[PDB]
């Protein structure tokens, strides 16, 4: 995955929790594409 | 209210479109406001919760301004239990 | 609900909340005091709702003080009156006459509908008229908007315009007789594919297809058609030189020597090794060459902390091309080290200049780091960017500042893991990005010279290392003709000086080629800022036209990132079955022209990723078997003339073989190869035959295993 | 709560309130160190009031107290688990230094100990 | 007998070396200390 880090000057933003949001689609982008790199055909 | 001179019937010229957008933004209240909550918690402002299950279904936090002003908006920072396994439906309204 | 705002580890969260109806309400100047009801609704320590709440923060930020007086009317026209809104339609769609719409204000119009946007996100019984209009005016222009904004605008255009889109996604609360924007904003997206390979950056695209790859949910079949269509057009593109060709076969060298332009540039702190298969979040940091980097020096330094490094006119130009430099890997090293070891270090970039992308190799020794920026005094502006708590997991990536602070001075405050040994470490100082040139409208966000000149200076710098670029190209061509070209065919090429000055001549082509581009996105960025545009994509352009005018780099780096999504794509099944409308496009001998045109002239990270989407869409195929033994007898011929590297693309093909073991075909047709092969011992080609023979011996060693 | 009481009730009778014997050789009395306001009373011959954060009062409301060995260090102890610090740095912050040396006090996990907070003090003088 | 190609390139997708620590020792008699010291 990658670190929970997330720009702290931002908070003050309203948009926080969408880069929230886009962060969480990165990390299960990562993870699908892992997934599917160590999976195999049935 | 009529006889007001409004931000939308101008042409989109540069000046204008940049003092809206300087209008926009937001600045951090200062000095400290004045809250209370119910005692089952404990101590830009924060707060512990203990177990207590006396006002458990409800729960009223009161907040007073120590100026009436423009209001920005209200930020609520949470952090839960680190053993949740399901996702609660819990709901917080101002 | 909760759900609105819970961050990705789930264990916490933040609402920001914020309504029309109360500056409406405060419009009248009566309201000081509010409420707020925590309230669990419903349908060991069992704590239920609202006792699962750890720890609580409240902040409340008030709204900025303009000279602009009677507001209130001011703010309450755009909710009353709606005409507002389809004029900054108007605004998007560059319909109107009075002159040309710049960048700057397309930004601030998208910047006010992104703030309209957020506030009638919410709306209490509060009338949502003016919401559904510029909802249904930005649907109804969806498509022109879309094109302006991702194809022919700058990285900040582009992502302003996909957090409005995704914002517009996030406050879906639409009446049940208005339909949802995923639909329509996937016939958008894939209304604009054609226009791709025109692009100018690969962040933006980078960021263009995560959102495809988010709402492809929903509908699967025109974009899976889409997709191979332009799979087959960009792969019978891209294969038309033997030279890179030849470099790659003799020293691995895949990126492009003469080729002077490219896409993007890939780095992180996390050829490669296909026996581990047998860096996905290497895409975190995109678009490097429209962002030039900067040079450090170190003026405060705490107890116990040292920074090291790691182990007239031409004089002008040789110095800015000198302050244009990647600078050298440094680090921090600490004296003592203990369980929480506060050191803090100051570093000076010696100017003003524009920060976007930061990143932090991983220190597994370090528990967390905080970065402040400052320009004039600590207490003057100094604001928080990030404290990142888990250093030993992963590496700290902030990626495009939007909008780009301005700054001088950085501070860097490390603490050290609980319970860390004394043994010395190092923390690299990492690679720092932003904007040599500030902007004014960024300059008046947070001894100036002017457009004109910068502009020529920089101009005569890209014109002066495009000479060093091709004086470079042609000595590492006369170098290259110099190469030993011996009859002994390719197995005792991987059996020297020549090869080390080789390697220099590579490293310095490159080195001036990257220069050379960052440089001439330094000049287009600056000529878009004197009131220019770039490329505009005429409604009249053919795709396969633009496909063909497209540079090789950008063809490779667009093929990397779509065929990503095609192997998120795939893997979104859930193992479960595929859609028959991908597996019916992707044939035979369609799977062997994209073999034939991808893995034979590719680079081994988009050569082993289509592999593996070969092998997970049609790994159960018939004629997997018979392809492989066609591809080994066209391919390792004594009398091939092809110049490809047959080492690597044939481990490969034995990596891809054992994958496919599972179908029952492959053992069958390669055995039946192996019969056809030696048949005349009822002439004789030692050398295929010896790499056939091992094939199958790698093979049913994994048959074994 | 019966720590805050005990608190209230000595500071209403001044003839139950000894004279506070900070100086070297002496051991101070824990269980009237209890109050926050003694805690920040020993700092008065601190020879490092002008640090940035060895402040007296954002480090006295951690949990220390001055129990200096001689005339001029920074011997601040802990008036619950007794932790030995020296050698005070101005960049010290006082929870995390108390984090760091002792993460098994108790004022570093919250709970709820025999400490008397100074608000406590002074709305029952 | 010379070494050809396959071995050339098969050697690496995986001067006289000492092999005594990749193996193990035993003995017939149960002696008091075990003997991979000597390994
Ligand atoms: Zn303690």
């Amino acid at each position: 995955s990658v670190s929970q880090a997330l720009d702290a000057r931002l908070e003050v933003g309203l948009e926080q929790q969408a880069e929230l949001m886009l962060k969480m689609m990165s990390t299960l982008e990562a993870d699908s594409i892992l997934q599917a790199l160590t999976n195999t055909s049935p | 209210i009529s006889g007001v001179d409004l931000l939308v019937d101008q042409p989109f010229t540069l000046e204008i479109l940049t003092s809206l957008v300087e209008l926009t933004r937001f600045e951090t209240l200062t000095p400290r406001f004045s809250a209370t909550v119910p005692p089952c918690w404990v101590e830009t402002r924060t707060w512990k919760l203990q177990t207590d299950s006396n006002s458990w279904d409800e729960h009223v936090f009161e907040l007073v301004l120590p100026k009436a002003c423009m209001v920005g908006h209200v930020d609520f920072k949470f952090v839960l239990n680190s053993n949740i396994t399901n996702i609660p439906q819990i709901q917080v309204t101002l | 609900w909760l759900a609105s705002g819970l961050d990705l580890s789930g264990h916490a969260g933040m609402l920001t909340l914020t309504s029309p109806k109360l500056v409406k309400g405060m419009a009248g100047g009566k309201y000081r005091s509010f409420l707020i009801h925590v309230k669990a609704v419903n349908e060991s320590e069992n704590l239920r709702g609202c006792d699962l709440l750890q720890e609580v923060s409240v902040t409340i930020r008030r709204f900025k003080k303009t000279s602009i007086s009677k507001e209130r009317v001011q703010r309450c026209a755009m909710l009353q009156f709606s005409e507002f809104h389809e004029k900054l339609v108007n605004t998007l769609c560059r319909k109107t006459d009075d002159g040309q719409i710049t960048e700057h204000a397309q930004s601030l119009v998208l910047d006010t509908l992104c703030w309209l946007a957020g506030v009638h996100s919410n709306g209490p019984g509060s009338s949502k008229e003016g919401n559904e209009n510029l909802l249904s005016k930005t649907r109804k222009f969806l498509s022109d908007i879309v094109r302006v904004c991702f194809f022919e605008a700058g990285r900040s255009i582009a992502h302003k315009c996909a957090r409005f889109l995704a914002l517009c996604i996030s406050n879906g609360k639409c009446d049940p007789c208005q339909p949802a924007f995923g639909p329509v904003l996937l016939k958008a997206l894939l209304d604009n594919m054609s226009f791709l390979p025109a692009a100018t950056t690969g962040g933006s695209v980078y960021w263009y297809f995560v959102l495809l790859n988010y709402v492809k949910d929903e509908d699967l079949a025109g974009c899976s058609t889409a997709c191979a269509s332009l799979l087959t057009a960009v792969s019978r593109q891209l294969q038309d030189t033997p030279m890179e060709a030849l470099l790659q076969t003799r020293y691995g060298l895949y990126s492009s020597p003469f080729d002077p332009v490219l896409f993007d540039l890939e780095m992180s702190g996390s050829e490669i090794d296909l026996s581990d298969v047998l860096e996905g979040s290497f895409t975190s940091l995109t678009g490097l060459l429209e962002v030039e980097p900067l040079h450090f020096t170190c003026v405060s330094t705490s107890d116990g902390t040292r920074i090291e490094r790691d182990d007239g006119l031409a004089l002008a130009i040789s110095h800015a091309s000198h302050f244009l430099q990647p600078p050298p890997h440094q680090s921090i090293i600490i004296e003592r080290m203990h369980s929480g070891a506060r050191r803090f270090v100051t570093l000076d970039f010696g100017r003003p200049i524009l920060l976007t992308d930061v990143l932090i190799p991983t220190c597994g020794d370090l528990a967390s780091l905080s970065i402040d920026i400052w320009t004039l005094g600590e207490e003057v502006d100094g604001r928080r960017l990030v404290v990142a708590t888990d250093i030993s997991t992963h590496s700290l990536i902030l990626h495009d500042l939007i909008p780009p602070p301005v700054c001088r001075f950085m501070k860097i405050t490390v603490i050290g893991r609980y319970g860390s040994t004394n043994a010395r470490a190092k923390i690299p100082l990492g690679f720092y990005y932003g904007h040599t040139y500030i902007l004014p409208w960024e300059s008046e966000l947070k001894n100036q010279p002017e457009i004109d000149q910068h502009l020529a200076m920089m101009v005569a710098l890209q014109e002066d290392i495009q000479c060093r670029y091709n004086l470079a190209c042609h000595r590492l061509e006369t170098l290259l003709q110099s190469i030993d070209l011996p009859p002994l065919n390719s197995a005792n090429n991987a059996q020297v000086e020549e090869d080390s000055r080789v390697f220099s001549a590579y490293q310095d082509c490159i080195q001036l080629q990257l220069q050379l581009n960052l440089a001439h996105n330094a000049v287009q960025r600056l000529k878009v800022a004197l009131g220019a545009s770039r490329k505009m994509l005429s409604e009249t352009s053919n795709p396969e036209d633009l496909i063909q005018t497209s540079s090789t780099e950008q063809l490779r780096t667009i093929i990397r990132y779509l065929l990503d999504t095609l192997l998120s794509l795939l893997h979104a099944s859930n193992g479960h079955s595929v859609p028959a409308v991908l597996q019916s496009t992707f044939h035979a001998q369609a799977c062997e022209e994209l073999f034939k045109h991808l893995c034979i002239s590719g680079t081994p990270k988009i050569r082993l990723h289509t592999g593996l989407l070969l092998v997970q869409l049609c790994g159960g195929e018939r004629w997997w078997g018979q392809f492989l033994s066609n591809v080994l007898q066209e391919l390792y011929n004594s009398e091939q003339l092809l110049i490809f590297p047959q080492d690597r693309v044939f481990m490969l093909l034995s990596c891809i073989g054992q994958r496919s073991l599972s179908n029952s075909g492959v053992l069958e047709s390669l055995l039946n190869l192996l019969d056809n092969l030696l048949s005349p011992l009822q002439v004789l080609d030692i050398p295929m035959i010896s790499w056939v023979v091992m094939l199958v011996s790698r093979l049913l060693d994994y048959v074994a295993t | 709560v019966a720590s805050s009481v005990m608190d209230r009730l000595s500071y209403l009778l001044p003839s139950a309130r000894p004279e506070l014997g900070v100086g070297p050789g002496r051991s101070v009395d824990r269980s009237l160190m209890y109050s926050e306001a003694n805690r920040r009373e020993t700092f008065t011959s601190w020879p490092h009031v002008g640090y940035r954060w060895a402040q007296p009062d954002p480090m006295a409301q951690a949990g220390f107290y001055h129990q200096p060995a001689s005339s001029g260090d920074d011997r601040a102890m802990c008036f619950t688990c007794s932790v030995c610090l020296v050698c005070w740095e101005p960049t010290d912050e006082p929870w995390s230094e108390h984090e760091r040396h002792s993460p098994n006090c108790p004022f570093v996990k919250g709970e709820h100990t025999q400490n008397v907070p100074l608000s406590v003090t002074l709305a029952t003088s | 007998t010379a070494r050809s190609m396959v071995s050339t390139i098969m050697k690496f997708l995986d001067g006289i070396h000492n092999f005594a620590p990749l193996g193990t020792i035993t003995s017939s008699s149960p002696t008091a200390q075990p003997a991979e010291v000597l390994l």
